[PDB]
């Protein structure tokens, strides 16, 4: 069960990376 | 009684309470007398 | 004044009241059966 | 066990004494409304 | 209100908003089918209770 | 005593980029040591 | 004017009872479960269902009359005068205990038709309809109580009887077989009855005691009018009178009242639930850790495991009696019992 | 059953005497109502 | 003016945020007292032999109990009502081991609630109120009353006082049920129509006032806030109440008058409580509940069951086995 | 506040009800103690009387077994 | 056709009969004679 | 696998505690 | 397309009052389930 | 161990208490 | 004791989730 807290983790981190790219703040030029 | 054509209300519910205080009467005393006496 | 007898509400009291009353006068007389 | 006993007496005396002399110190008078 | 393709094509299913038939339309047919499904579903239920039994079969695992 | 408003105090905050970043750390410093956790 | 609208003016009519629409599903439904139960508790036996005599007839009283459940030969059988056990003969169907299910269903959909004139009579004077969804509760407990418990259990006879001693029978069997007391959600619908009753009671009393002086009277009573617009108690002062007595106090009167609707309902809502569970013998039976530990170590005793020794020893002197249809002879020697007693 | 005739009877007394003591009235308001 | 006149003036202040006041020169020392002991006993005392036959209990977090078992353990049998305190102990171990801490905290506890009592009153009078809230709360204090020193007294020994525990209590009431038949009693089926009512009225009192609340707020927020604090206006429409309740039964069982119905919603409950009190109070002298064992036979004589007898089975059941040890004799007299 | 009807006070006050009632009342009152009293009760409701409780042949509470022929099953146990 | 069978369908008719038109015949008379007065 | 009994609540604490952190204060911001 | 402003969003709020009734009431839930939790 | 967590729920109960009445939202009349 | 290994991660996190709800959306609160 320790799979689980693994796969949890790696998870966490790839939606991270998801959520940065698609739902980042817009850089904008002001 | 005290005015013609009706009866005055308080005599009603002294002779309606007195009916029913009868009637649990009767039911207290069944409770010691014939079925359901322990007897 | 000069108000309807029967009613809804005549009818009410009367569905309650005279089974009641019936009802009451059965268990009048079971205080009275000897086993 | 005795020092404890003694000193939980003189508390709880003190205590009562407290609520007695505050309840005679005139306490219907400590109020909002009429003092007479 | 923005406008695409799949919008367009779908447009008309979703055009007739709060239109009605006036007075009370089809709603007795409405209830007569209420009513039936009422039947149909006392029906099932007295079988699955064993309280209507039927010839042909039993309510049990072995049918 | 009165009780006066405190003058000194201030908002934080933590920008989007600075949410996402903290949680790419906490994310991967979990995968980490995560490992050594269960041992 | 149709019929339709002529029907529904005469329902509405503002009379003494009003009838309403709802009234048609309720006022027959509610009279069949009234009259019905008063029949079999003044009239009817269960002797050849449970072997007990409940009816002012056979001797018993008030608090020993009941609406017994049926037999449990019958598993979940609806027990329709007309139906396959009693086949319209009305003698047997009061025998078997048809009157159970009619008093139980007549009171179901009673229940239902009370909520929907709810519904109907807060639609026409204008009002948000918090009173049906309060009344929720109370249907909640019938709902689980008296419908699901049975219908997990092996039949109809497991259900509460409709009688004074018969739920102190139905409250205890809970406590021997189920061990109801250690149930999360029911100490959750006593936490919940109990706080409405202390609300209840906190409230009045706190609006009784901080009333304005809007009268000269010794009786406060009369110094109310119902069209007044002014609070007749003051609110500041009971708030500052309970926030210097407990620490906190009520300072909305809206949440106030919200509060004394949510507190019991919740409460017989996971009460509900709870009751539910132990439909299907899904119970808070036991703490396995000190079960474990009292099995191998002799000394360790709490009032847990205490609690466990009277639940088996209801289980063994109750059993035979309660459910006799079973035939459980458990002979003298059998029966668990400390020293002396 | 004579038992069911002499349980009865009371009950058909009272309803010929609530007749007899309000049919005036009752047919009146009956009539009244059309 | 005076030392003694500025400590008086400090205790009996409405300006404290807690009121202190003379009841609450009591009421604070022996509530704290009762809550620092009966913390500290639930989470470590040792197992207390509650029916003085050396069977110790254990009732405390670090022996074994989980928050639903743990309780403060009455004291010893052998006790039975004398008093207990620490220094009438040939050592803490031994103070402990005969249940000495739930004689501390209960004795303190009941000083605190009644202090509780005659501090609500005394606040009260500073604030130029009527002065019965605390005859409301009267009715908590008989129940607790009577479970912890009432029934004690009566049954003759602490060691039958309601422990200070949840899963304690259950025993505490399946016992009772079994030695008096509480059920069977008119006063605790009073307590229940007492707190069933009271939920009742809650729920009523409560759902009315909320369905009738006047338009103060959009949509969105809560409709709390449209209710401001020390507004004089009233919040809800008791006319509109009215209406629906008096259509809902009929019109001369609703209240129109909103002081009458605070009077009933405040005395319902708190008189069902009473009348429960008294009950456990007079069954403490076993005075118990009514008693239709074999009250119906048939012609021949033999008896026939009813829904009492099945309950008495089940009191049977509870009675043969609770403190199975602690009887040598037929009779479980005391 | 009246919905119409009468009020109750001034039905129960006046002769012309008092002149109905104590004639119905206690009528039915005695119809329910005849109901009682002949042994109608009994044999309407199928409560067995004190002495029919048991029989000379059975001692034994007469619980019902079976799932669908009570009728024949209540005259076994008489 | 089992004696159940005819007794459900017997219980649908007796239920219309008894309860279900009665009740609507007389809930569509008395509101046709009693009518609001607008 | 034999590993060590508090690697879940561990594991999970240290990764969830920061998380909650950063929410609290990203979701604050602007106030 | 175009990403438009969605002007159907509104702020959420949790008074602080309603902030120790919530705490409150997870506490007493997980004093009340923790033993069975455990069991 | 689990006395831990009754210990900490219980703790975390008490506090709250505390807070709720030290730190209670006044009551202002406006 | 032999209570179940699932019970302190349960009775954490049963606590602790509704904790943070309760806490973001009150210090977020006026935003
Ligand atoms: C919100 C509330 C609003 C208010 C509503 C108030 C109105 C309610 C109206 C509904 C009335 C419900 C009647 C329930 C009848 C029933 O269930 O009666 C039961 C029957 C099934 O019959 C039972 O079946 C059992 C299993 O039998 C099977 O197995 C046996 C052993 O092997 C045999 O082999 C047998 O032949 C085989 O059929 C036993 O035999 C029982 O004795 C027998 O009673 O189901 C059936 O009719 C139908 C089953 C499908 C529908 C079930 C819906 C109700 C579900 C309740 C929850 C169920 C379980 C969870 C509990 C908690
Ligand atoms: C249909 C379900 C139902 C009904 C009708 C009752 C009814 C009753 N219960 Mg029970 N109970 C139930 C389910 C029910 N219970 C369940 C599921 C449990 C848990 C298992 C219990 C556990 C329980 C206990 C432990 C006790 C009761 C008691 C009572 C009595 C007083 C209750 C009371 O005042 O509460 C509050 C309700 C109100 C204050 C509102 C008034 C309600 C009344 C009865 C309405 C009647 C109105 C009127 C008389 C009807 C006629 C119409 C009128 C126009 C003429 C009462 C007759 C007590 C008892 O036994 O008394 C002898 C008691 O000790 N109950
Ligand atoms: C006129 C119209 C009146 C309208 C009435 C509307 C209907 C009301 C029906 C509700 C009453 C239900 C209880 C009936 C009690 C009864 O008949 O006992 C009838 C029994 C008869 O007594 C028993 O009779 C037996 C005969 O074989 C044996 O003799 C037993 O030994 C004997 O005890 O009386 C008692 O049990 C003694 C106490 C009676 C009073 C108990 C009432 C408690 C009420 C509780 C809450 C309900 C309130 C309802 C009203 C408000
Ligand atoms: C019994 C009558 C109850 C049935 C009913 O709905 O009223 C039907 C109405 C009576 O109440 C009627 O009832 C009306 C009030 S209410 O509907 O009962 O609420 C009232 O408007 C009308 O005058 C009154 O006659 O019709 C009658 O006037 C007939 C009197 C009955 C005489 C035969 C016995
Ligand atoms: C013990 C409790 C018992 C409760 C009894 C309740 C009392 C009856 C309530 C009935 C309410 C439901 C119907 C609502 C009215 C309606 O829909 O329109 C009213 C219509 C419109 O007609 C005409 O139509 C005209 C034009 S239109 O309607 O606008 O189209 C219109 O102007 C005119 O008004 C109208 O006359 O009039 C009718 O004659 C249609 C009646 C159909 C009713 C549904 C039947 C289902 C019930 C039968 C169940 C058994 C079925 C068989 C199963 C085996
Ligand atoms: C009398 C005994 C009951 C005392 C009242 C209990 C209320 C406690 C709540 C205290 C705060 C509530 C509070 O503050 O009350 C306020 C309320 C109003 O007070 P007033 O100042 O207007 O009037 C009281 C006197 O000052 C002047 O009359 O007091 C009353 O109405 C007293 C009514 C007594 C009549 C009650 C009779 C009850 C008898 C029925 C009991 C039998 C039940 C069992 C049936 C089998
Ligand atoms: C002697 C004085 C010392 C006090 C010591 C006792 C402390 C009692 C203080 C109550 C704390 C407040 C909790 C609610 C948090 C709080 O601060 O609420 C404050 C709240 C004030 O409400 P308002 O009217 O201001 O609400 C208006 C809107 O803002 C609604 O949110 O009071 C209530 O809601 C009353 C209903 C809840 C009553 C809860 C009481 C529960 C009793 C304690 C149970 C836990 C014991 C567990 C033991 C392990
Ligand atoms: C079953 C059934 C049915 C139904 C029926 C009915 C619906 C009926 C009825 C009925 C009824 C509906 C009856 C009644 C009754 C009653 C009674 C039995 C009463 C009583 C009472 C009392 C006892 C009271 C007392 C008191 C008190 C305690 C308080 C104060 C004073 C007084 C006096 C008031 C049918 C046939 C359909 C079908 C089959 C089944
Ligand atoms: C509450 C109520 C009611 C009711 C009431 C009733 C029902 C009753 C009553 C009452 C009664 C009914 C009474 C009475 C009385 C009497 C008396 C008080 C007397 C006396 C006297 C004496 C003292 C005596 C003496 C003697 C002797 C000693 C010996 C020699 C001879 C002689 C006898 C002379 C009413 C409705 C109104 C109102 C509301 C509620
Ligand atoms: C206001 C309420 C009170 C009014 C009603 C109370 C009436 C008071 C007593 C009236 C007279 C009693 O009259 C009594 O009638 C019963 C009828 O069951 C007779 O009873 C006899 O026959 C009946 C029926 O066959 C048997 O059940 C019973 O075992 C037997 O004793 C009694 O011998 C007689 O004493
Ligand atoms: C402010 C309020 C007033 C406060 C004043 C009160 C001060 C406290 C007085 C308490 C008096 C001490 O009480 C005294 O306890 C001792 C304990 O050794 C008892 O002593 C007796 O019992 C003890 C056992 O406890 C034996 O060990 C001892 O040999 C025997 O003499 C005395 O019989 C009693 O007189
Ligand atoms: C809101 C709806 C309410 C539904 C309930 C309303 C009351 C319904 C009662 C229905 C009762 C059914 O009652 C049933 O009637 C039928 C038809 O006469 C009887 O049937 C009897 O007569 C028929 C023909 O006359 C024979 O074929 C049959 O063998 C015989 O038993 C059943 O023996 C009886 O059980
Ligand atoms: C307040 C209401 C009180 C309830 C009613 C009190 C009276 C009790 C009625 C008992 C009448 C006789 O009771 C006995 O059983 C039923 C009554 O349905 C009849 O039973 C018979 O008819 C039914 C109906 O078709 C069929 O199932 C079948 O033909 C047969 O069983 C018996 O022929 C009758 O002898
Ligand atoms: O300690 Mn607790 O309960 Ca009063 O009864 Mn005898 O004492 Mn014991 O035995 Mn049963
Ligand atoms: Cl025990
Ligand atoms: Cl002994
Ligand atoms: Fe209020």
């Amino acid at each position: 069960m320790e799979s689980v807290a693994y796969i949890l983790v790696l998870t966490m981190a790839l939606a991270v990376l998801f959520f940065a790219i698609a739902f980042r703040e817009p850089p904008r030029i002001e | 009684m005290f005015a013609e054509g009706r009866i005055p209300l308080w005599v009603v519910g002294v002779v309606a309470g007195i009916g029913a205080i009868g009637v649990l009467g009767l039911f207290f005393y069944g409770a010691y007398a014939g079925l359901g006496s322990s007897m | 004044v000069t108000y309807p007898i029967f009613t809804v509400r005549w009818l009410a009291v009367h569905t309650l009241a005279v089974p009641s009353v019936f009802f009451v006068g059965a268990i009048a007389a079971m205080q009275f059966i000897q086993r | 066990m005795l020092t404890l006993k003694i000193a939980v007496y003189i508390v709880v005396g003190l205590f009562i004494s407290l609520f007695i002399f505050g309840f005679l110190s005139s306490d219907p008078t400590r109020n909002p409304g009429r003092k007479d | 209100a923005q406008r695409t393709r799949l919008g367009d094509i779908l447009r008309p299913l979703n055009s007739e908003y709060g239109k009605v038939v006036p007075g009370w339309g089809t709603t007795p047919v409405m209830g007569v089918f209420m009513a039936l499904f009422l039947v149909f579903l006392l029906i099932i239920l007295q079988i699955y209770n064993s309280s209507l039994i039927l010839e042909g079969f039993s309510v049990d695992w072995a049918g | 005593m009165d009780r006066n408003s405190n003058p000194n105090r201030q908002p934080v905050e933590l920008n989007r980029t600075s949410l996402y970043l903290g949680l790419l750390l906490v994310a991967v410093l979990g995968i980490l040591f995560s490992s050594y956790f269960f041992n | 004017r149709g019929w339709f609208d002529v029907l529904d003016d005469w329902l509405k009519r503002d009379r003494f009872v009003f009838i309403g629409w709802s009234g048609l599903l309720l006022f027959p439904c509610a009279f069949m479960a009234l009259g019905g139960w008063l029949t079999g508790t003044t009239f009817v036996t269960s002797w050849y269902t449970h072997g007990l005599a409940s009816s002012y007839l056979e001797g018993a009283n008030f608090l020993t009359v009941a609406v017994s459940s049926p037999a449990d030969a019958f598993g979940h059988s609806l027990l329709f005068l007309w139906g396959p056990e009693a086949q319209g003969n009305l003698t047997r169907w009061f025998q078997i205990g048809g009157l159970w299910p009619f008093v139980a269903l007549h009171g179901a959909f009673g229940l239902i038709g009370f909520m929907l004139r709810q519904f109907e009579i807060s639609r026409l004077v204008g009002i948000r309809p918090y009173n049906a969804i309060a009344f929720s509760g109370p249907i909640a407990v019938f709902v689980s109580v008296f419908l699901m418990y049975p219908l997990g259990q092996s039949s109809w006879f497991f259900a509460p009887s409709f009688g004074v001693a018969g739920i102190f029978r139905f409250i205890l069997f809970l406590q021997g077989f189920h061990n109801w007391t250690l149930n999360p959600f029911h100490m959750m619908g006593v936490a919940g009855i109990l706080g409405g009753a202390l609300l209840c009671a906190i409230h009045g009393a706190t609006v009784e005691n901080t009333l304005f002086e809007d009268g000269e009277d010794s009786n406060t009573f009369r110094a109310f009018e119902p069209t007044q617009a002014e609070e007749t108690y003051s609110m500041v002062t009971a708030n500052r009178f309970w926030s210097q007595i407990f620490g906190i106090a009520f300072s909305n009167k809206r949440w106030l009242h919200f509060f004394m609707l949510f507190v019991p309902v919740t409460g017989l809502w996971m009460s509900s639930v709870g009751i539910v569970g132990l439909a299907l013998n899904l119970r808070a039976y036991d703490f396995v850790s000190q079960e474990l530990r009292a099995a191998e170590d002799p000394e360790f005793e709490t009032f847990y495991t205490k609690n466990i020794l009277l639940n088996e020893g209801m289980r063994a002197w109750m059993a035979p009696q309660d459910q006799p249809h079973e035939n459980f002879i458990f002979p003298e020697e059998v029966l668990p019992r400390g020293n002396a007693l | 059953d004579w038992r069911v005739i002499v349980v009865v009877s009371p009950l058909l007394i009272a309803a010929t005497w609530a007749a007899i003591n309000i049919g005036a009235a009752a047919i009146r308001q009956l009539q009244d109502v059309l | 003016a005076s030392l003694w006149e500025q400590f008086c003036q400090w205790v009996t202040s409405t300006n404290n945020r807690i009121y202190v006041g003379w009841f609450g020169t009591l009421m604070i020392p022996t509530l704290l007292t009762a809550t620092t002991c009966f913390i500290i006993a639930f989470i470590a005392a040792p197992p207390v032999d509650i029916d003085g036959i050396r069977e110790p209990v254990a009732g405390s977090l670090l022996y074994g109990n989980n928050i639903i078992s743990g309780a403060v353990v009455p004291s010893s049998n052998a006790i039975g009502l004398h008093f207990y305190p620490i220094w009438e102990a040939a050592s803490l171990d031994e103070w402990l081991y005969n249940g000495g801490p739930y004689q501390l905290v209960v004795f303190h506890f009941l000083i605190g609630i009644f202090c509780y009592m005659g501090r609500q009153w005394e606040l009260s009078y500073r604030l130029g109120m009527r002065p019965w809230i605390c005859v409301a709360y009267s009715a908590p204090v008989s129940a607790a009353t009577a479970v912890f020193l009432i029934y004690p007294i009566g049954q003759g020994s602490f060691s039958d006082g309601m422990p200070l525990g949840i899963s304690g209590t259950f025993n505490f009431m399946i016992v009772f049920q079994a030695e008096h038949n509480i059920l069977m009693h008119p006063f605790h089926m009073l307590g229940v129509a007492g707190v069933f009512g009271g939920s009742l009225f809650s729920a009523m009192h409560g759902s009315l006032v909320t369905s009738s609340l006047v338009r103060e707020t959009t949509e969105v927020e809560s409709q709390n806030y449209g209710y401001k604090f020390g507004q004089e206006e009233e919040t809800y429409n008791i006319v509109a109440a009215h209406g629906y309740f008096g259509r809902l039964i009929f019109q001369y069982a609703s209240f129109n008058n909103s002081r009458s119905l605070h009077f009933f919603l405040g005395a319902w409950p708190v008189i069902g409580i009473w009348f429960t009190a008294m009950g456990v109070s007079t069954m403490a002298f076993n005075l118990n509940g009514f008693n239709f064992n074999q009250s119906i036979l048939d012609s021949q004589g033999r008896v026939i069951g009813t829904w009492a007898d099945v309950l008495n089975r089940a009191n049977i059941g509870f009675e043969v086995m609770h403190e199975r040890n602690a009887h040598n004799f037929p009779l479980d007299l005391a | 506040g009246t919905t119409g009807e009468r009020p109750f006070s001034d039905i129960v006050t006046s002769i012309r009800y008092w002149v109905i009632h104590s004639i119905t009342i206690p009528m039915l009152f005695i119809a329910g103690w005849l109901f009682v009293s002949t042994g109608l009760a009994y044999d309407a409701f199928g409560t067995p009387r004190p002495d029919e409780y048991f029989t000379q042949t059975r001692q034994e509470l007469p619980i019902l077994q079976e799932r669908y022929d009570i009728n024949q099953e209540i005259q076994e146990f008489n | 056709m089992t004696p159940s069978l005819a007794n459900f369908l017997w219980s649908l008719v007796l239920g219309a009969a008894i309860v279900l038109i009665p009740a609507t015949v007389g809930l569509i008379f008395i509101s046709q004679k009693d009518k609001i007065t607008r | 696998m034999q590993v060590n009994n508090l690697g879940f609540i561990a594991s999970i604490l240290f990764v969830l505690v920061p998380t909650v952190f950063l929410l609290i204060l990203f979701i604050q911001t602007g106030k």
